[PDB]
């Protein structure tokens, strides 16, 4: 009646040219009651809508590369591409349309891998225009960094922040396929002028250890000020 | 010749209504077999399976939509339309239709729209506020904080697009207010930075701005760094 699909992994880095493998399992029988097993894979590149690939479990749609098969015993279902080309990237999603309400897994995000690479870090106190309206965000950016899990931590005067940042990510880049992230921390200009130093760590396994950039408020130098 | 074409995105309020489209070529909805299935995509949710409407004109919804869905098909135009009453934000996502396309294919979704999104909120159109990130081996980053718009998308180019590498213009996050916020960036020689302008340029089409944004060097700074490897 409703079944769960759990598609696993949720990401596949890949080297162009190996063979990747995504499996999709139903949380109770997808057999419909005709003996039919309506089980479809669909790829969705990005920007694009998706694209069926696979159907009744193992039958290829038409203009499908022989690349791509499908199998499935039981509740068990698996799509295989034999060799990765640059063109098989973008998120793979199984979908069951035997019993209702059909249903789809959560998707896997097929990638190209590569090796680690240290994120540039660096950090911008608010602009005086931003200031003057009343609101501060500090911005903390990681510039091409590899793989894509990395830890941003704020401190102001050493106080752990948490619940008042936001980050971003980008896609894979087209030709280094590295990550950019950008990390908003957001004050009232009133608690911002309440505190000295402003400071974003980075934990990225491309590190020895983690970086902090940090600065020190109502600085950039001077002696009598301003 | 087969093809499935949706009406335009939708901006719409909370408990309002939307009527979107789907228009069928190629082929006919009263085929045998064919059928036409409503699927919706969010960023973090997946694809979830919500309405079909087959060739006999019998419906089918997801019971996930409390009966605020109703599909009708007027065969003039060879068009189905579904309409989604008494709308939240958690109905924001893309909408897509697609053919459920017969026994041949064990009715697989053979062919699909190009999607239509909806975006429910109770915020107006809004221009965005656009701050510098002030530059501070020789590499350099700066950029553009654009906030506090609504609806995406903005365009940011650098430079009236003469400048294109080292630039990251990030996924616009949507803040608590309601209103998106995003950051743009670029890398470059510290040494261009005294004689070199950098300009931002945001375009933001559904408030009709355009914001140029010079972003100059600071004068001074005294950012620290510890650690690292």
């Amino acid at each position: 009646k409703d079944i769960v699909m759990t598609q696993t992994p949720s990401s596949l880095p890949v080297s162009l040219g190996d063979q990747a493998s995504i499996s999709c399992r139903s949380s109770q029988s997808i057999v419909h009651s005709n003996g039919n097993t309506y089980l479809e894979w669909y790829l969705q590149k990005p920007g694009q809508s998706p694209k069926l690939l696979i159907y009744k479990v193992s039958n290829r749609f038409s203009g499908v590369p022989d690349r791509f098969s499908g199998s499935g015993s039981g509740t068990d279902f698996t799509l295989k591409i034999s060799r990765v080309e640059a063109e098989d990237l973008g998120i793979y999603y199984c979908f069951q349309g035997s019993l209702v309400p059909p249903t789809f897994g959560a998707g896997t995000k097929l990638e190209l891998k590569r090796g680690a690479a240290a994120p540039s870090v660096f950090i911008f106190p608010p602009s005086d225009e931003q200031l003057k309206s009343g609101t501060a965000s500090v911005v903390c950016l990681l510039n091409n960094f590899y793989p894509r899990e990395a830890k941003v931590q704020w401190k102001v005067d050493n106080a752990l922040q948490s619940g008042n940042s936001q980050e971003s990510v980008t896609e894979q880049d087209s030709k280094d396929s590295t990550y950019s992230l950008s990390s908003t921390l957001t004050l009232s200009k009133a608690d911002y002028e309440k505190h000295k130093v402003y400071a974003c760590e980075v934990t990225h396994q491309g590190l020895s250890s983690p970086v902090t950039k940090s600065f020190n408020r109502g600085e950039c130098h001077h002696h009598h000020h301003h | 010749q087969v093809q499935l074409q949706q009406s335009g995105p939708e901006d719409v309020k909370p408990g309002a209504s939307v009527k979107i489209s789907c228009k069928a070529s190629g082929y006919s909805l009263s085929t045998s077999g064919m059928g036409v299935n409503w699927v919706k995509q969010s960023p973090g949710k997946g694809l979830e399976w919500l309405a079909h409407i087959y060739w006999d004109d019998d419906k089918r919804y997801n019971p996930s939509l409390k009966s605020r869905a109703t599909l009708t098909v007027d065969k003039s135009s060879s068009t189905v339309y579904l309409e989604l009453r008494s709308l939240t934000s958690e109905d924001s996502s893309v909408y897509y239709c697609a053919r459920r396309g017969g026994s041949s294919h064990y009715y697989a979704m053979d062919y699909w729209g190009q999607g239509t999104t909806v975006t429910v909120s109770s915020a107006s159109f809004k221009g965005p506020s656009v701050f510098p990130l002030a530059p501070s081996g020789g590499t350099a980053a700066l950029g553009c904080l654009v906030k506090d718009y609504f609806p995406e998308p903005v365009t940011v180019s650098w430079n009236s697009g003469a400048l294109t590498s080292g630039v990251h213009t990030f996924p616009a996050v949507l803040q608590s207010s309601g209103l998106y916020s995003l950051s743009s960036v670029v890398t470059v020689p510290s040494s261009s930075l005294g004689t070199q302008t950098y300009i931002c340029n945001v375009n933001h089409k559904p408030s009709n701005t355009k914001v140029d944004k010079k972003v100059e060097p600071k004068s001074c700074d005294k950012t620290h760094t510890g650690g690292g490897g």
